[PDB]
RNA sequence: UUGGAACGAUACAGAGAAGAUUAGCAUGGCCCCUGCGCAAGGAUGACA
RNA sequence: AGUGGGUAAGAGC
């Protein structure tokens, strides 16, 4: 819904069931465990 | 195209060496285009038949 | 560009997602000011009303929102992801990269029929959907 | 190339399949004349079987040709379509039996064949007796040769066995299709 | 038989009556680029009414001698593969039966342009044993699935 | 948009004069009650066009959709379906290499229609159900041209 | 005084009554108060309608499809009797 | 629209069709030149300099009919009486009306029925527009009087014509026009030009 | 006047008489398309956004392309002339880690 | 059963409905659907639905 | 060719039946002098199979001369102008009593 | 008992093909034809 | 010379 705020505490990731992907390891910020 | 210019233009493709460059460049064109329509990547040793 | 719906946070993108059941979602994710991204918002702009039927547009800044950013590689300059019922969508583009369209299309045509064939794919169960046209060389001579 | 351009034919269908090239051969001057075979069976050949034919030809001492019209007089009540299914129902049965479809083709002693045409001249309700009492003959000696029942056959399979289909298969082995 | 410019095989042609009325037809074929969308190579003579001023029957004969013939070509080929006990009764068939009924079935640009690249399939097919080799393709080789 | 508005005037112009021949409205009120009308219709003809909504692309379409059969689907189909002429131009011989009959395009092949081991002895007839004949709207207007 | 109507008014009235009592048919048969209507069958359209079941026995089939006509024909005359 | 409005749409509009030329004056060049160039930047160039050919041709128009013809009365009785010395001078007799008896009436209508119809003799697919015009062929062909009466009576009487619709076929280094007319009329045009 | 509807046979004035047939004759199934056409109309989605939403786009837009407006040009994507926002890397191991980083990113 | 029987009377009302014959002056309309006791205009609907609205009710009584 | 050019400018039969309370309809054998159908072109479309085919009639009904006329002006129409004069001198080597071969 | 990993790991599965597929009848359009009805209307035959 | 442009999708354990 347009014009509404986020909820406190809530991960954009997740609350979808996404997964990302790697398209090869020069892109993106190292991993971190 | 080739049999068109080769049938019109028999007897000067001999003396036009630009002409003969052309005419092996767009064939080799046309056979890059070929290979690159089956596999996306270029074959090294890619017979003729 | 600007007459495209925009999403100011991540979770409206994921309410833009989810609230999406029978239309596929397709989001330009860049900067608005980007030329690249500028011939993403004029070909999605030109073609947003002809593909409404099963199709939606959504135009997200990763500047403002980079909550994506770590997991969907969001760092070309330009990339559109397909989703359908809360499930990104890949596509054999050829490029090698078959998770999203990084690069510029000029063709409208060209990003209808993307459009088709990845809810062609979609409806069907499928995750991938194979591109109609071959996109590995630029075909310019 | 005897009979007039208005009554020529213009599809010539064989029963067999050895006259496809003969025919091409020899309508070569015909060529809108369009030749189709015929995977499906028609029993011409026991046309013969009938008693006013096989005599006939047996004694005529020299080659001739001869006219007949095997729709005797059904022309004029039903139309030629249900002429010709009739017709060949009977030639099924007769070439089935010979026997016990001579004894259905008539009825009763009343019913008696003119010599001025060949099949016994019916009643209408008759004539659909008799057709019923001949399809009952081919289904039941279907069965006889195939050990099924009458009833096991469906309209569509009842169509096929009038028509002459049958099913075979010595390799039954390309059921690793499925 | 086919040695004058205007070939001998133009005398003995079918319509070769009604082609002497037909006057300026070089001219016309030239003028034709402005009412053909497509450029014609061949401008400047017509078939009819000039002949064939060029064989290809001794260039091609000569291009399957070249290629050892039938029997190497098809040995490239997934011939042998099809277990045809020769290659003399055989023929193709340019299109399928689906194919060529969903040339006009109204179908959209998407469809219609995937549609067009079965007969690349077909022929990417035909030469498998030649194309699908390591030698053309140096690199890490994968089986399929199953 | 001239010529229209001549044949507009005009009337009204005749109107006038069957007022004026009479000595009616000497002041000129039926003068004014057609010069205004005369400017509503210019309007009208001149106005901008309206807003007209377009429309969007169908969806692709899947499942099954119930279509009727019977005459009338009984002659597209003939008229659509393969003919004999047509299924044997795209059956091209395998091994038995053919001269290119069309000089202007190589790209076109007649494939067995008229060539040896065709399976035909006699010539294939041409199936006139595919005959090429005009629109109803062609039909009227050269009727009305004639 | 009684007023004509133009032949477009005509036809958009016939048209209007005749769509009005196809709707009413096909909305009587889908409510159970009328059964499906039958195949029109004359005998050019005999093998097309029951070409699967005429090889069954042809001369029940002509027998039918004569009746089915007959019937036809006979209530055209009796509606024209009824209308003298 | 108010005033300002106007003004800022016109100047909006001036500027963008500045930049138009510039890129389609730009692009061709680059293509005249043989540089590798993607195949939808042909054809929106192409648009882009058919749409500049066709304003340039308005104009042209627009100057003749305003300025008038181009050609004084004395060349222009120069040019007429040199061609009738010459065909005086070589005995022509001048070509006349294709009689109703003509001998070669139907031979000629076959020529261009053939001429016309060699435009689809590889076309797997044809539209309406093509359909009709073989139509068209094909019903002059089956009645050749009725076709050469339509012919007379368009060469008799016809003097306003449909509007031929104009494309330009690209060979990056000209643009050849190519002529869009109706069946009715090309069939006319084609019997005249035969005879 | 007084005139008798054709399709209706009823006395009617003649004043309305003409309009008394236009919609005299008027098909049910008309209504039937306005209203399959309202409500078709009614069951659009606004594909574009509104004027606010564009205003402030453009907006947006201008502070960053200082080539196209303002005064001061700047590079093409910078405003001119704490906290960190922390985001999940999809992987189901980080799952965790990422929803006890937002129950901290809590007021 | 309940469900035959009211479909059909359904039916023949609709039947009914088609067969009724109301006039076409808005003004005389209005008038009759006063005199019915029912509100004029239900919602803002155009006349067309007002004409049909005071058949249904004339084909109800 | 023409020769007023210059560089610029089948299988037939012999027996026929008439057509007209009984049921057996004799027709009378009816005969004629000559059956010359056209050269006919283009009405074949397998060239090697119609040869192999009018090859085979020829070995089987040796005495038929529509035989070795269809089979001549096959050739003849293929272009083998010789194989149809050696067809036709073996027919009236074959069939000396019908004149249509020696025509 | 106690951890790495989970964009992983096998098992199952694999047509990753391609389609809104095709038969019948009636309605619908034009043109007749025929019968009845309706509205009328014409020409014509018949003594003491 | 060279990297790539060569990820089948899916089901829960």
């Amino acid at each position: 819904f347009l014009g509404m705020p986020a909820p406190l505490g809530y991960v954009p990731g997740l609350g979808r069931g996404a997964t990302g992907f790697t398209t090869r390891s020069d892109i993106g910020p190292a991993r971190d465990a | 195209a080739l049999i068109g210019l080769m049938t019109y233009f028999r007897e000067a493709v001999v003396n036009t060496q630009e002409l003969l460059d052309l005419l092996v460049k767009c064939e080799n064109k046309i056979q890059t285009r070929i290979k690159i329509g089956l596999n996306s990547k270029m074959p090294s040793r890619f017979p003729p038949v | 560009s600007y007459m495209l719906p925009h999403l100011h946070n991540g979770w409206q993108v994921d309410q833009a997602i989810l609230s999406e059941e029978d239309r596929v979602v397709v989001i330009r994710f860049g900067h608005d000011w980007d030329p690249t991204c500028m011939k993403m918002d004029e070909v999605l702009y030109s073609i947003a009303e002809k593909v409404k039927n099963f199709a939606v547009i959504y135009l997200v800044d990763i500047t403002e929102v980079p909550d994506f950013n770590k997991m969907y590689e969001l760092y070309d300059p330009c990339t559109v992801m397909f989703f359908f019922r809360n499930k990104h969508i890949m596509i054999d583009l050829g490029t090698g990269n078959n998770n999203k369209i990084n690069w510029a299309m000029e063709d409208k045509q060209e990003m209808v029929d993307i459009i088709e064939t990845v809810y062609r794919g979609a409806r069907k169960g499928r995750g991938l959907v194979v591109s109609p046209k071959d996109y590995s060389t630029k075909y310019r001579y | 190339r005897s009979l007039p351009v208005e009554e020529q034919p213009k599809q010539i269908i064989v029963t067999r399949k050895g006259m496809l090239d003969p025919l091409e051969v020899h309508l070569l001057d015909f060529p809108n004349i369009v030749i189709k075979g015929s995977e499906l069976q028609l029993p011409f050949q026991a046309c013969l079987k009938v008693e006013k034919f096989g005599d006939l030809i047996l004694k005529a001492t020299e080659p001739q040709m001869v006219l007949f019209n095997l729709y005797d007089d059904w022309l004029k009540t039903i139309s030629s379509y249900t002429a010709f299914s009739r017709l060949i129902l009977i030639l099924r049965a007769l070439h089935v039996n010979n026997d016990r479809a001579k004894v259905i083709l008539k009825p009763d002693k009343t019913t008696i064949t003119e010599p001025h045409h060949i099949w016994p001249t019916l009643t209408d309700e008759e004539w659909i007796k008799v057709e019923v009492q001949l399809k009952d003959l081919i289904l039941a000696d279907y069965g006889k040769k195939n050990n099924v029942n009458v009833a096991s056959l469906t309209q569509s399979e009842i169509r096929d066995i009038i028509l002459g289909m049958e099913i075979s298969a010595p390799s039954q082995q390309r059921q690793q299709i499925a | 038989w086919d040695r004058g410019i205007p070939r001998i095989n133009t005398l003995f042609q079918k319509d070769r009556h009604t082609l002497a009325y037909d006057k300026g037809w070089r001219v016309r074929t030239d003028f034709k680029q402005y009412q053909v969308l497509k450029q014609n190579p061949f401008w400047w003579t017509h078939q009819r009414h000039d002949g064939k001023l060029w064989n290809l029957n001794n260039y091609r004969t000569d291009m399957i001698q070249a290629l050892g013939g039938v029997e190497g070509i098809l040995e490239h080929t997934l011939f042998k593969g099809t277990y045809f006990p020769t290659w003399e009764g055989l023929f193709w068939e340019k299109a399928s039966g689906f194919e060529e009924s969903m040339k006009w079935k109204k179908l959209t640009n998407a469809q219609r342009s995937g549609l067009n690249q079965i007969p690349n399939r077909r022929f990417t097919l035909w030469w498998s044993p030649t194309i699908n080799r390591a030698n053309v393709y140096v690199g890490f080789q994968v089986q399929l699935d199953l | 948009l001239r010529r229209k508005a001549a044949r507009l005037v005009a009337a009204k112009c005749t109107l006038a004069a069957r007022v004026d021949s009479f000595h009616e409205s000497t002041e000129g009120k039926v003068g004014y009650e057609l010069k205004d009308e005369i400017e509503r219709k210019f309007d009208k003809w001149q106005e901008p066009p309206p807003v007209k909504q377009v429309k969007p692309l169908p969806a692709p379409l899947d499942g099954q959709r119930k279509k009727r059969g019977g005459r009338r689907y009984r002659k597209m189909k003939e008229r659509l379906g393969l003919t004999e002429i047509r299924k044997q131009a795209n059956r091209m011989s395998f091994g038995e290499i053919e001269e290119d009959a069309y000089q202007e395009d190589l790209g076109f092949s007649l494939g067995h229609l008229g060539k040896s081991g065709s399976g035909r002895v006699r010539q294939t007839q041409v199936n006139e159900a595919t005959k090429a004949r005009i629109s109803k709207t062609l039909q009227r207007t050269l009727q009305k041209q004639s | 005084l009684g007023v004509y109507l133009t032949k477009k008014e005509q036809k958009k009235l016939r048209r209007q009554t005749r769509r009005e009592a196809q709707k009413e048919l096909q909305e009587k048969v889908r409510l159970g108060l009328m059964p499906p209507p039958e195949p029109k069958v004359r005998i050019s359209n005999l093998m097309r309608v029951l070409g699967t079941e005429a090889v069954q026995d042809p001369t029940k089939v002509e027998a039918h499809v004569r009746a089915q006509m007959a019937k036809r024909q006979k209530a055209h005359e009796e509606a024209n009797a009824a209308r003298k | 629209l108010p005033t300002p409005i106007e003004n800022m749409i016109l100047r909006y509009v001036k500027a963008k069709a500045d930049w138009w030329t510039n890129t389609a004056h730009y692009n061709r060049e680059r293509i005249r030149r043989g540089a590798t160039v993607d195949k939808t930047v042909c054809k929106k160039n192409l648009g882009r300099l058919t749409r500049l050919y066709l304003k340039a041709e308005q104009e042209r128009q627009h100057n003749y009919l305003k300025d008038g013809p181009y050609i004084t009365a004395e060349e222009a009785v120069a040019v007429y009486t040199t061609t009738v010395h010459w065909l005086e001078s070589r005995r022509f007799s001048p070509i006349p009306f294709p009689p109703l008896s003509y001998k070669h009436d139907t031979k000629l209508l076959i020529l261009a029925l053939e001429r016309l119809k060699e435009a689809y003799s590889v076309k797997s697919r044809l539209n309406q527009s093509q359909r009709e015009e073989l139509g068209l062929i094909e019903q002059a062909y089956d009645n050749p009087h009725e076709a050469l009466s339509r012919i007379k009576r368009h060469l008799l009487t016809q003097r306003a014509f449909k509007e031929v619709g104009i494309e330009f076929m690209d060979l990056y280094s000209h643009l050849v026009p190519v002529y869009d007319v109706e069946p009715l009329e090309k069939i006319t045009d084609a019997y005249l030009d035969q005879y | 006047e007084y005139l008798v509807s054709p399709i209706t046979g009823e006395k009617i004035p003649a004043s309305k008489m003409q309009e008394h047939m236009r919609i005299g004759l008027l098909d049910p199934r008309w209504l039937e398309q306005r209203d399959r056409s309202i409500r078709e109309k009614q069951s659009d989605d606004e594909v574009y956004a509104p004027g606010l939403d564009i205003e402030s786009s453009l907006k947006q837009l201008a502070e960053r392309r200082t080539d196209i407006f303002g005064v001061e040009e700047t590079a093409i994507g910078k405003k001119i002339g704490p906290e960190e926002k922390v985001t999940w890397d999809g992987h189901s191991g980080s799952m965790a880690r990422t929803q006890q980083a937002a129950q901290a990113n809590i007021t | 059963s309940e469900r035959q029987a009211e479909v059909l009377a359904e039916f023949e009302r609709r039947k009914r409905a088609r067969q009724i014959n109301v006039s076409t002056d808005d003004s005389e309309v209005k008038a009759c659907l006063r005199a019915l006791g029912e509100p004029i205009t239900l919602f803002g609907e155009g006349p067309a639905e007002r004409r049909e609205r005071l058949r249904n009710i004339l084909s109800v009584v | 060719v023409d020769p007023r050019q210059t560089q610029f400018g089948r299988n037939t039969l012999m027996d026929m039946r008439l057509s007209q309370q009984t049921v057996v309809d004799p027709k009378g054998y009816l005969t004629d002098l000559n059956s010359m159908i056209p050269t006919h072109g283009g009405d074949i479309n397998d060239i090697k199979k119609a040869r192999l085919l009018l090859k085979s009639v020829r070995e089987t009904n040796p005495h038929h001369p529509p035989a070795w006329i269809a089979s001549a002006r096959l050739e003849e129409v293929t272009g083998k102008l010789q194989v149809a004069r050696n067809l036709i001198m073996k027919g009236t080597e074959m069939c000396p009593k019908s004149e249509d071969v020696w025509l």
